């Protein structure tokens, strides 16, 4: 609640990721598309997928429980008889960075469009094995020309707050990250602890996103593109579709509050970016933005897109 | 396999985060982020 628009603006961003891909693949293709979600936890994008119009997607993720709560939610989906189409769906409970997805597959033949890596990738890089065994089972079974795209901590970021810390910590009152050294940061197994009041506090390893398209190059991906948060949503919102779907999505949080209602953050300068625009020559109000506290949290993330070369 | 990529990895990125990390050094002439910012939310 506290952080209700922190997860919208997310979601959204996923969307408009998911919705670029899904353009480029079916200009490509007009055909079937299949999709692997890699790492798709309880199931937060089922109902994007579903909106893409996808013919079969396969939900894969270290977590048996959530996997199957992902089965879960797609068998409510189809089981409300109406007349939207639903995507045939597959799902395996796996360790993507030590086990072979092509071997778990009904069909051992099994291509896909796109894989989707939403919050993923860094996990795996734990240590070169992992996480060249993920890269693996996210593209190599890519059709050609189809993507890897998904989204993951900018390490830049990450070592731009941590060394400018006076301590190994830094955050606020929505997340925390928690180096043990600085400094030193290897390729591989730089770990720090991320709590996000709401979401996680689970430890991460460091992804240096330059190592991230070396290993890439091994399963013959270049690069599309890689974004900040504010830079993608930045290009995106310059679509007006894109923009009425920010506000469906209610992935901004309306400046001012109503007299009778209240703003999210209880915090006392949360809000002056938007106090500060308004004192400008007008403004046409109401404003959407986000509280100081939750972009912090969030700005930290990139987007980023591989294509499958021919 | 492992024995051969990560210590070719190790020389590619040695100026990782540090002065010579041309990337990083851009990066932290940025600005600091001001969150988005949308007119006529209504
Ligand atoms: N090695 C691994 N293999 C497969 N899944 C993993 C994994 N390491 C972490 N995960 C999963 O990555 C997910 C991070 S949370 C993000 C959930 C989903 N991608 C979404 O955006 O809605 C968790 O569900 C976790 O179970």
């Amino acid at each position: 609640s506290r952080i209700f628009y922190l997860r919208n603006f997310n979601n959204w961003m996923k969307s408009v990721l998911i919705g670029e891909f899904l353009e480029k693949v079916r200009q490509k293709k007009k055909r079937d598309i299949t999709v692997l979600d890699l790492g798709c936890g309880k199931g937060g994008d089922l109902l994007k997928w579903k909106k893409g119009r996808i013919n079969k997607l396969v939900c894969t993720d270290i977590a048996d429980v959530s996997v199957k709560q992902c089965q879960q939610r797609y068998e409510d989906m189809k089981n409300r008889r109406d007349s939207e189409y639903i995507f045939s769906a597959e799902f395996i409970t796996a360790d993507s960075s030590k086990e072979l997805l092509i071997d778990k597959f009904r069909d051992p033949q099994m291509c896909f469009d796109i894989c989707s890596c939403q919050f993923v990738c860094h996990y795996s890089f734990e240590s070169y094995e992992q996480a060249d065994m993920m890269l693996r089972n996210a593209c190599e079974r890519l059709s050609p020309g189809g993507y890897f795209i998904g989204t993951t901590p900018n390490s830049f970021e990450l070592i731009r707050r941590l060394e400018a810390s006076e301590t190994e910590s830094f955050g606020n009152e929505i997340y925390t990250v928690k180096f043990q050294k600085k400094g030193d940061y290897p390729l591989f197994g730089c770990k720090y602890d991320f709590n996000l009041e709401g979401v996680v506090d689970v430890p991460e390893f460091l992804v240096y996103f330059p190592l991230l398209n070396e290993m890439a190059k091994k399963y013959n991906m270049k690069l599309v593109y890689k974004k900040t948060f504010l830079e993608f949503y930045e290009e995106k919102i310059k679509n007006n579709e894109n923009k009425m779907l920010l506000k469906r999505m209610q992935a901004l949080e309306p400046y001012p509050a109503n007299e009778s209602s209240k703003l999210v953050s209880e915090k006392v300068d949360d809000y002056e970016h938007a106090a500060k625009y308004m004192k400008n020559s007008q403004v046409r109000l109401p404003l959407g933005t986000l509280s100081k506290s939750e972009w912090e949290a969030t700005s930290i993330y990139l987007v980023f897109a591989f294509e499958k070369q021919q | 396999d492992t024995a051969e990529a990560v210590p070719k990895f190790e020389e590619m990125f040695a100026s990782r985060f540090t002065e010579n990390d041309k990337e990083y050094q851009e990066y932290l002439k940025r600005p600091p982020e001001s969150p988005p910012i949308v007119e006529e939310w209504n």
